[PDB]
Parts: structure tokens; C-alpha cells; sequence
């Protein structure tokens, strides 16, 4: 409307951290050295997609709290235009309010990336049956994402925080039934005018 | 307590059997002592433990001195600089201790001391890390030891005349000849995947890198005798031994003198990954 | 027992909960820090002093 | 009256005194079991016991802050 | 649902530990001194793999009870999807309820990894034929981990803590056969509601 | 399924000598020691044991014309097709017998002497080299456990058979010397896998 | 002669009076300048420096449908597979010899081939000729024709 | 900026020339000094004895090192061992270094002995003395040099 909340995440890695690479391109040419590459801009920082970790967040403990969201997460089904999720992230009429960035890494691929060997062991023979190859995040990174809700309709602040609480304790990204993506969030919002660049 | 003002407890009570009496006081008893924030005064017949009292004078040292099993601290409080130590002088002179209002702080240094001022204290320099859940306060001798570990860590990442061109006198003995002893050599395990594949790893930093390490592998140890390659598989007699680490000295020697190129062509064939 | 009741003492007789904790205090600047050999570290000259029920790490200034 | 005991059941692992505490229990350690051992009373522990505890006994006197 | 059982694993070294060293690029930049290094965090603490050990546990246990649990550990298997460990840890469809943490240490690499000296002794000489290095994690040293349960069935604490006695009696990570890795477990658990950060 | 559990106890009858693997353990303690005992870091004594039953079974076996590899030559792959590689391991498909390290049921002050060595030259009868070393007494008990994992019939034989060599010959080093003679006592029992599950 | 920094100088503590700060990098030399470049520059120079060395039978035609049906109904024929193979084809006949090989290549430390294992209960034999069925299947399927490559690899990878 | 360091050790990766370092950039007065690990030592005394307060080496070339070495080590004066822990207290500090070296060529007054390992091959007690007292002079002419210097030169003798 007339202001924009500008909120400010910094997440550091508590643990490895995986999100796969969805270039087909970038993949098929990084399956010769690693068997799951991490996904990577061309300007060789990593990206992670965050909207939909904040929106599963906010859906899974709206669903659980009792008020009534939509699930924009099964086989056709369609969001609602109603809910709160559906007001700050968006339904398929109306656009979303909340515009999440990619949360985009402060160091490039040559120093948070390493290959890293993972591997399957029998059972019985305790022995390796599969070994394969990995890409990884190191823990101590920093990444950097701008969410900016439009019409800041207040609680969407305190919505969002308790989304990355959520994401805080399960994680961001692939392989997060292992320990991998474990995060930590660091928020600094602000309040700024839509007119702010106008001289 | 925390003395913000106004001050608070841990439930956040900012000022749990709770009972109020006449200040003419906040009795907050808890499991972890029975506080009490006496207030302003200008009493529990019970266990006191701790006295929040508001410094602001013999009438203070009254009201203590009526306190049923006397108190183990008495933070002093709304009053100033010099208030607050005059009564704290005072409770000292009475044997009753004053207080005058995250990460640990786990100090890993010496226990020498001195008794300079009625402050018994002691010099240190020295450094402060912050791990996650902790500050340690640790002496120089650690700065010593990670300064030793940085730099046998640092001058073991340039071997010099690495990745660079220059040079020689290297043997020689046909492509056919290479292929047959690199395949004699993988049959038998001598040459095996991750041999080649750290030949091949110092051969692009140079030819020279891979004379060093086919040189560290063939180096028969005139302590022990023993040289780095990887043992035969089979019923070798000793001088066969012998013959067949010298035939692997020999053919890789002789494989740096060929191309890169090459040396990738016929070693992809004996392990796909470099 | 009951005379060091009455010299005003708590007294805890054989037939039957104040949580002490001496603290150390760190007491100097924190902001500028650097990182050598992946330790958050920070060179200081100063004092450690030893109060009662509190360790307290202090600076020059205090000297 | 009770250390050569815990040395027995190896349940202590220093057991520091003054340094006429350690020379006195010397003398009642043994006199104990001397009584012991003349009135019939099955020893409470041995010789052997009052001398491995004097084997893991520090001494030290008034004053002086040891730090374990 | 609305309940999600969180159990906060307290594990303490009872003998060395060993858990090898999977980053390539470390692994590499510490074959240099240490033969085998361990695996570490880029904050310098220790990573242990948690989840497998788990999974291999109640399936081993849960083959020999007599139930239909399958097995997950021989060469690219499938995982069923119709037992209590795909319920548990997973599926090919479905994804586990359990999201185990990795064991993270609570000390830094310096209090609590330590470079040992291992032989390879001749038998008709007594002698030394081969001397390597290892890196281990001292005994008495502790490690942490959270495993998050988020459909809670209730034989699921039961068999999360009947899997950590089997890795107290076989081990967790490493040489287990030559001692390593003999550990003991504390669970504190807890059923926290899945909206605890919306309120 | 089922597992073998065999609790190994042992008494040393001798003074007892195993080297400290850890090298920040044996630099500070050789400042005072020129030979530290292998301690843990909760103050006990930890003697390695997998590879004194592997090296007892093998020297055995080699005897009674059995087909056992050799694991202690200079870098010997183990065969895979041998008892020996079946209850201690081989390069594909570890041991079934997970062997615990012989901790102490005593601590480091109770069981561990410092003691004095010498080298007493031939023709002045006059010591030429001290050193000291510590060595753990007589008497000390260690308890490990053996954990076989799918049991066979002579496991538990042949695991005796090597407790028995041991005995004979030595845990440890110093061997030649007389350190290290030790007696071992054996319950096994035959547990159900699925024995912590209720 | 001339010295340029290029370690950022921002996280700098203070000792002695002095601002210091420990540092851990490489001193670079060139032809006019003496530079101080961090470990950051090493990796990007050590992996440049590593990429420019870088950068230098006969079966029926129905007998092939009901084989690649077995294959796909046990999952050790699957999309993935198939999209490889036809990937391989479209860059000729001997790559796509080369693929079947390499896949079928029966590793001789751990006796193990790159194909997907079967669904059910099979023994060791059996597995080994499916997997001598899928070498065979494929590699006769290479000296059939492009539009019949095409005509029985769909109805099992419909995609390609 | 100032540059107080050395500038030698400096080898050769791809066209760059290069030498690793590890040290302290101090601030003053935008000189900016790239100092070393030697000068934050002599600093760090001078805080230290500040807050405590208010309360000749024999020069030999460096082939005469290197061959001296040599055959100290192939004599088995010089092991592996003695030249890991000369390195230690090297990195301890010079008067460290000497300290050390004083320590191991002491002959005690009551055993008549030195803590260097004997010389291997037959020898006469005369040139035994004269080959320790050449391992006392050439360590001792080592800690004259720095330590990058001291490294290449015991790294091609225990690595
Ligand atoms: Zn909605
Ligand atoms: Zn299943
Ligand atoms: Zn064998």
C-alpha cells in the first residue's frame, strides 16, 4: 500500500546442508565427479528455494492450531484465496504478498562446498553395499534472503518468524530425515515506504 | 534476580508462594530461595534468603537486624554511587554479603596470584575465544600451538615447482610395453586405482611432483626395507618382488615422459577416474 | 542449635535450597574480534581478579 | 578409622592429611589392628591395606590451596 | 497432526571413537598427518552419523523378532513402504516421521580428538610390519542429537529407544570390531504440539 | 536370531605394560614417563584385545595345518575364506565377533605404578640407561566383552583357544621381558537380537 | 616495490595499542607489485590452474517387447535406463555399445554390476542372467533401426 | 603498507610466484606493517612484563649445515626423532632451541655421557666427542637462521 515491510533473514548452517541442483544442464555435467550436486547459481554461490519451506511451515502449524488453511501441497489441489497462507504467500487468483527471495549464500561454491562420500552398508555383513557421491554445504555458511510482504497486514512478522522457528528445527533443503539442513535464522525486519526510491 | 530498573525473576514476575506484607514488601517465594523485594521503606517471620533491598540508614540496618535466620545476599538497590556502598560497608561490618547490581565464560589459564589492594587479583594478557555455547579465556601457549598447527598445515600446500613448465633424463620403453606392465602391475596388485589416480593427481602438478612421488613410493627405507608400493598378489619369491617394484618405478617414470594426453589415454583404461 | 537460631543462623541438625554459583564475568570489549585458525579470537592484556562468588576478567581501566 | 577400608574396596584414590596426621595414623592404624587381630574380632582390614593406603596418601599442611 | 515427539539424545563415549572422515577435500588436506581423520564439522566439532545406525538397528532386532520389516541395506533396495521402519525412517514414496539429527559434539576437536598410533604386528617376528595414525574422540566425550517424530505413533519411542541399547552393545560408528565406539545413550523425551511456535 | 556374548575377565599375574597410542597423551606424559600406559581419558586402562585373539588364532591354526591367512605381514590383505576371517574379518565382510577394548574395573591411581628401568653395562656391572615406565599391578581386573553376531558352534572354542595363548603368552608389550602374563575368566551366554525390544 | 593488501581489514582487534589482527594467507609477487592474497585466492588459482590442465546380436522383434517388459515389470529396465540409452543412441551406435558396457561391467573386486537389482525372490544365478538378458536385449536393440528404436523403447519410457 | 617480512622462500606455482606466510597485520599511522610471528612475541613480553610490572650463535654456511647434517644423520646422531623435537623447540622459540640443544650435548659430571645417540660405526672415543660436538655446533648454527630456512633444510632429512 503505502509501506513495505522489508524483512532481513541471515541463516548460519548448523549442520551439512543439501539442496539439489534442479539444472539439467548443471546436473547431467556434475554426474561424472558427484552423483548429487548441490544446486549452484552461475555466479558460483548456492542457491536454496525458501518460499516454499515458509509456506509449509506456516500451513503444517495453521492446519495443526485449528484456523483453516488451504494445502497447496497434494496432486491437484488448488489453493483457496482465503486463508492467511493464501494472503501472505498466494492463491491462484490473487498474487501473494510476501515475496520470498532465494536465500542466496555470502561465499561461492570453492568454500562451503565439498564432495563428500556417503555410503550404504549391509546389515547382516556389515559391510558397504552402495557408495556414492555428495555435495555439501558446510556448516558456518551464511545465506541471505529479503522477504518484502506488500500491504503489511501486522502478524505477518510474527507469521513468518514462527516459520522459520519451524524451518529452525526441521530444516531447509534435501536429506532432512539424516541431519541434514539444520539452521539457524536471524531476522531484521524494517518498515520502509513503496515511494522510497523516488528522489 | 535481573536489575533492570524494576526488576525481574525466573515465570518472568517484574516487579511461587507469593504474599505480600506492609512496607509502611514482596515476599516471592521460590523452590531456588525465598526472595524478597523489600521495596521502598523510608516483615516474614519465616526463612528470608535473599533481601532486594532499596538503599535510599541506621533504619535500614534495623530492618535487617528483625529478619528471622539473616540473609545471605542483600542486593542493594535505587540508590547512588555512594549510598549504596555507605550501607553496603555497613551490612559488611554486620557479616552479611552485599551485591551491588548467556555464553559461559570457562577461563583455561594460570592460578599464581597477589593480594594488591584488598582486590586480590592478577596480570594475564592473553586471548579470549568464543566457541558456540562458550568464551574460553585461554593463555599464549595456545596461540603458540595453533600458530604451529597453521603453519604445518600452510607450508604442506605449495610443494613448489607445481603446475608450472620447466626441464629431465627420464627412461624410455614403447607404448605397447607401458600397457603391458601397467596391465601386469593392476593383474597383480601393485599398481592399483588409487595409485594411478594419485600418480595422475601429481603428474598434472608437474612432471617433477611425480618423480617425487614415484620416488616416495619406490624409496626402500634403509631402516625398516620396506618400500610403499602396494604388495603383490600371488607366490612371488623376493628378488621377483624385487624385479616387479622396479618394473613399476620404471613404467611410470617412463609414462611421465609421455603427454598428457597420453598418460590420461592409457591410464582411463585401468581406472575411469583420472 | 537453638542458640545458633538465636544468633540468627540457619541450622540443619542430622534428621533432615539457595542455588550458589560463582560466575565469571568477562568485563571487556567483545566487538572486534578475528578469526586465525577457525577460533573466534581476540588478543587482551588485563586482570583476572578473585572476588567472592564471582571471578571477574577486567581491563587495564579497572587497574 | 575407616581409610585402609576404602583402600580395600578401592573406592578412594588419594587420601591427603597433614603430615602428623599421616605419622599418627601410623601409629593407629596398626594399633587397630593390633586390637583387632588380639580380641578375636575378624579384621575390619589387614596390614597390607594400612600400607597401600599409606602407599596413595599425599600430605599437606595448613595454608596451602590445592587445586583438584 | 498436532503432537510431535522430540527426543534429545545425550550420548557419552565409553571407549574411542571413530567415525571417518567423508569430505573429500578435507580428507585429503588431512591425509597429509593423519592416516584416518575423523569426521568433523567446519565448526570444528565432530559429525556422527545417527539415522543409519538407527534404521540398521531396528531392522536387524526387528528381522530377528519376526516382524515384516525389510531390509534396507543390501544393494540399491527398495524400501517397501508397508513396515515399521519405511513408517519410521522411510520409503520410497513416503518419508520417514523420524528426522534424526546427527550426533554433533558439545567440545571442539581439541578437547576431544586425539591422533593414536595403530600397528600391524608380524606373528613370527612380534614385530611392527605397518604403523598408521588415526584420529579418535576421547572417552567421556559428549555428543547430542534431537530425533523429531511428526505423525507420533506410540510403539515409536519404544523402538527409537530399543535401537539406541543395540547401539550401546554394538557400536555407532567406526572400527567396532577392534572397540571402538562403545557409547551410552540418554533420552529425555518429549511430546511438544506442532503449532509451539505459532502462539 | 540369536548372539553370543562372551564376558572376558582378567586378572593381570604379572606387571603389565600397553603402550599410549595417543600422541598428546605420551607428549605430556613424556616430560615425567619415557613410557605412559595406554589410559583412557575417564582415568582407566585400555589394552587392545581384537588384535591379540586374531594373532593367537592365526599363530594356532597355522599349526593344526588349518587354512588361516596372515594379517600381520607388511600390508596382507586378509584372504575372506578363513576361521580367522570369519569371527575377526576380512577386506569385504567384517568380523562377526565384535571385540571390546580390555577396559579396567580400576582407575589409574589404584592400578598404575610408575617404575624404574635399567641397563646394567656387561663388564662394570653399572647402570649405563634408566627409564622410567609405568606398569599396571597385579591384580588388576579388566572386563571386555566379545560380541559375536551370527554365532557359529567353535567361535566360542576358538575364541578360548586364543584366551588360552594369551595366558601363555602375553597381552601387551614387554613380553619377552615377563610383562603382560594374564588369566582370563569366560561366561558366554547366547542372547536373542531382538532382545531390547518389548 | 609497491605492497597491496588485499585481505579485508575489517575484523581487527586491538593489543599493545596497536591494531593487529592474525592473518593466514600467501604472499604473491609479480612484476610490479608485491601482493597479499588470502587462502581464498590459492583455491581459486589452484582449481584454474586444474581445469586448464583439464582442459587438455540377432532376436525377434517381439522376443526384444517381451523382454524389455520383464525388465521393466522386475526394475532393472527403467526410464532413467532407457532415457540414458536412447541419449546414447541419438550420439551414434558404438557409444551406445560403449553405455551397454559400461553398465554391464561387473566390477572385479566386489562382483557387482550397475543395473538396478530385481524386484522378488531371485538367486544369484538368476540375477546374473537378467543381467546378461538386459546386456543381450540392448545390444540387440542397437542394430535395429532409429524409428524402431523409437517404436519399442516407447510404451515402456514414454518421455524418450 | 610496509612489509617486514622476508621475502625469500619464495617458489614457483604455475606463472605466480608465491611463499605461504602466517602473521599479524598491525595498524599504525597508515604504514600498515605486515609484520611477523617474531614481532607479536617481543610485543606480547612487553604487554606481559607491563602488567607484571605495576604489581651469539656460531655462523656456519648453510652447505656446511646441510653436510653436516648429512652425515650426522647417516652416523645416527641425528635421528629422525631428534630432528622432530629440535623442530618443536625451534617453534617454542630461539632460546628454546638452544636451551634444548644445551640440554641433549650436557655431559654429566657423574655419568660422562650426552643425551645424543650414539655413533654408529666404529669409531674412537676422541672422534665420537668431536662428531657430538659437530651436532652441538651445526643445530646450534641452525637457530641462527629463520624458520621457513630451518624447515627446507630438515625437511629433506625427516618429513
Ligand atoms: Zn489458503
Ligand atoms: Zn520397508
Ligand atoms: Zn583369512
Amino acid at each position: 500500500a503505502k509501506t513495505m515491510k522489508k524483512i532481513y533473514v541471515t541463516m548460519k548452517t548448523l549442520s551439512p546442508l543439501y539442496t539439489g541442483e534442479v539444472r539439467r544442464e548443471d546436473k547431467e555435467a556434475a554426474q561424472k565427479r558427484v552423483n548429487f550436486p548441490v544446486r549452484k547459481t552461475a555466479t558460483n554461490k548456492v542457491l536454496i528455494p525458501f518460499k516454499g519451506a515458509l509456506r509449509s511451515a506456516l500451513e503444517i502449524m495453521l492446519k495443526a492450531k485449528g484456523e483453516n488453511v488451504c494445502d497447496t501441497g497434494e496432486s491437484r489441489a488448488r489453493p483457496c484465496g482465503r486463508c492467511v497462507t493464501c494472503s501472505l504467500f498466494g492463491s491462484m487468483g490473487r498474487a501473494g504478498r510476501a515475496s520470498v527471495d532465494f536465500l542466496i549464500s555470502n561465499d561461492t561454491k570453492e568454500q562451503i562446498v565439498r564432495e563428500s562420500t556417503h555410503l550404504r552398508i549391509e546389515r547382516q555383513t556389515k559391510s558397504a553395499s552402495d557408495t556414492f557421491k555428495g555435495e555439501e554445504v558446510i556448516e558456518g555458511a551464511t545465506f541471505t534472503a529479503t522477504i518484502t510482504i506488500s500491504n503489511p497486514q501486522e502478524k505477518d512478522l510474527s507469521l513468518i518468524q514462527s516459520a522459520l522457528k519451524f524451518i529452525e528445527e526441521n530444516g531447509i533443503g534435501g536429506w532432512l530425515n539424516k541431519g541434514y539442513g539444520r539452521v539457524s535464522f536471524e531476522v531484521k525486519s524494517e518498515d520502509v515506504a513503496t515511494d522510497r526510491f523516488l528522489k | 534476580i535481573k536489575f533492570i530498573g524494576a526488576f525481574l525473576l525466573e515465570a518472568k514476575i517484574l516487579i511461587t508462594k507469593i504474599t505480600f506484607y506492609n512496607n509502611s514488601s514482596v515476599f516471592i517465594e521460590t523452590h531456588n530461595g525465598n526472595y524478597l523485594f523489600s521495596g521502598d521503606i523510608g516483615m516474614p517471620d519465616g526463612n528470608v534468603d535473599y533481601l532486594i533491598l532499596e538503599s535510599t540508614q541506621d533504619e535500614l540496618i534495623d530492618y535487617i537486624e528483625r529478619l528471622k535466620y539473616t540473609p545471605y545476599k542483600v542486593f542493594l538497590v535505587h540508590g547512588e554511587k555512594e549510598q549504596r556502598e555507605i550501607l553496603a560497608k555497613r551490612i559488611i561490618s554486620k557479616k552479611i554479603r552485599v551485591e551491588l547490581p548467556k555464553k559461559v565464560v570457562l577461563n583455561i589459564n594460570t592460578d599464581n596470584m597477589c593480594n594488591f589492594a584488598s582486590y586480590r587479583l592478577m596480570p594475564f594478557s592473553g586471548f579470549i575465544v568464543e566457541k558456540d555455547d562458550r568464551i574460553e579465556i585461554n593463555d599464549k601457549n595456545w596461540f603458540d600451538m595453533i600458530w604451529n598447527e597453521e603453519y604445518n598445515k600452510m607450508r604442506s600446500q605449495i610443494v613448489a615447482e607445481d603446475f608450472s613448465t620447466d626441464q629431465m633424463a627420464l627412461p624410455d620403453m614403447s607404448h605397447d610395453k607401458i600397457i603391458e606392465n601397467i596391465e601386469y602391475l593392476f593383474n597383480i596388485k601393485i599398481l592399483s586405482k588409487n595409485r594411478i589416480k594419485e600418480f595422475w593427481e601429481e603428474f598434472c602438478k608437474g612432471q617433477k611432483a611425480a618423480i617425487k612421488y614415484i620416488t616416495q613410493v619406490h624409496r626402500k627405507n634403509p631402516n625398516t626395507g620396506r618400500r610403499n608400493w602396494n604388495p603383490p598378489e600371488g607366490d612371488f619369491t623376493d628378488n621377483e618382488i624385487e624385479k616387479l617394484y622396479e618394473t613399476a618405478y620404471n613404467t611410470l617414470l617412463s609414462l611421465i615422459k609421455y603427454d598428457k594426453n597420453k598418460v590420461y589415454n592409457i591410464l582411463i583404461n585401468f581406472n575411469p577416474k583420472l | 542449635a537453638k542458640r545458633i537460631i538465636s544468633k540468627k543462623i540457619r541450622v540443619e541438625l542430622p534428621e533432615n535450597e539457595i542455588l550458589i554459583e560463582k560466575k565469571v564475568v568477562l568485563n571487556i570489549n567483545t566487538d572486534n574480534m578475528c578469526n586465525f585458525a577457525s577460533y573466534r579470537l581476540m588478543p587482551f592484556s588485563g586482570f583476572i581478579v578473585e572476588k567472592d562468588d564471582r571471578i571477574e576478567i577486567n581491563d587495564k581501566n579497572w587497574f | 578409622g575407616l581409610v585402609p577400608l576404602l583402600v580395600k574396596k578401592r573406592k578412594v584414590n588419594k587420601i591427603i592429611s597433614t603430615p602428623a596426621t599421616k605419622e599418627l595414623c601410623r601409629l593407629l592404624f596398626n594399633d587397630f589392628q593390633r586390637i583387632q587381630e588380639e580380641n578375636n574380632d575378624i579384621p575390619l582390614y589387614s596390614y597390607d591395606d594400612i600400607e597401600s593406603s599409606f602407599e596413595i596418601w599425599d600430605e599437606i599442611d595448613d595454608r596451602n590451596t590445592i587445586e583438584l
